[PDB]
């Protein structure tokens, strides 16, 4: 099977390109790898260009995809902007009667402006909460897309936005997945 | 500070394939008839168990017809394929899975030192089955948190 080198990709504005590794751990097989970017609405609007859009992997190898900013600088420059990287691995081989399977790895592609005020190290620590009888509202005052998980459903709270999740209790804890697809320490919710 | 990498996905066979066995057409006589189900495991390897467990997965595929959207169309043959039969994918519990972007949580287990998810596949009758090659395709989609 083939995997990507990351769970997410941060694209700093001004950067000409970014790399993303693709690895076929199997030496006895061949895949066709077709990858493309979509926007927050899953529409392939071509704001970001992936090369190569389509290429073959035969056996134990590692290829590198290149993601190029072609937004013409028209994305918001005050806050992150969400996109999706989609890399589709398609097997290629015959005995009859089988289910053939292709795999899609879909990861977040964050367009991050420059000269941002709040360092990314300390963004999660700003998460605020608003309980409502049967619904908890998470408030994210940061220009960063906050990814809340182990919140006691998960939540992706957009920058300068909010996000609501549906006999719940009182005290609340959470943590987040940082730029390194890794987990921040646990934190206590604040109203 | 090192970034987490995504999982390498596998599906039993190395050709991402699943043997559905013969199609006993006399046993697929009418709509709703079903073959016995063959199990297969999807494996998420070489990734933090947190990334795998946290991920959300689904199955995509073209339905056999507008009438049965949770059943896969058969891959069409040159000689012609079986008719009024499709492939259906079930969860660990024999329940059939939809075939749209309707994603759900992976529920991976560190069974076999690696994060694996069980599934099943069977034939679903749509009318009287008629002999024919009965291959089928489907995209598994893994979306990462």
């Amino acid at each position: 099977g083939v995997a990507l080198g990351a769970t997410r990709v941060i694209y700093p504005a001004g950067q000409k390109q970014e790399q993303l590794a693709v690895t076929n751990n199997d030496e006895n097989s061949t895949y066709l790898i077709q990858s493309w970017v979509e926007n927050a609405d899953g529409v392939k609007d071509g704001r970001f260009i992936v090369t190569p859009p389509l290429f073959a992997m035969k056996g134990k190898k590692e290829n590198t995809l290149r993601i190029l900013d072609a937004t013409n600088n028209q994305l918001p420059q005050d806050r992150e902007s969400l996109f999706w990287m989609n890399v589709k691995a398609i097997p290629s081989m015959l005995t009859e009667n089988t289910l053939q399977l292709a795999i899609i790895s879909r990861i977040k592609l964050y367009y991050r402006p420059a000269k941002l005020a709040l360092p990314p190290d300390q963004a999660a620590e700003k998460l605020r909460f608003r309980r409502s009888a049967n619904s908890l509202t998470l408030i994210n005052p940061t220009p960063y897309y906050l990814t809340v998980t182990e919140l006691n459903e998960n939540a992706l709270v957009p920058p300068m936005g909010e996000s609501t999740v549906k006999d719940a209790g009182s005290n609340i804890t959470y943590r987040t997945i940082n730029d390194y697809g890794a987990l921040t320490p646990k934190m206590t919710g604040v109203m | 500070e090192v970034v987490n990498a995504a999982c390498a996905v596998d599906a039993g066979s190395v050709d991402q394939t699943v043997q559905l066995g013969q199609v006993r057409t006399a046993s697929l006589a009418q709509e709703g008839a079903t073959s016995s189900a063959v199990g297969f495991n999807i494996q998420l390897n070489d990734c933090d168990t947190n990334v795998a467990s946290k991920a959300a997965v689904a199955f995509l595929g073209t339905a056999i017809d507008a009438g049965h959207t949770n059943v896969l169309a058969l891959q069409s043959s040159a000689a012609g394929s079986a008719t009024n039969v499709g492939v259906q994918i079930l969860d660990r519990t024999g329940a059939a899975l939809t075939l749209d972007g309707a994603t759900f949580s992976s529920e991976t287990t560190l069974n076999n030192g690696t994060n694996t998810i069980p599934f099943q596949a069977r034939y679903f009758a749509t009318g009287a089955a008629t002999p024919g090659a009965a291959n089928a395709d489907a995209t598994f989609k893994v979306q990462y948190q």
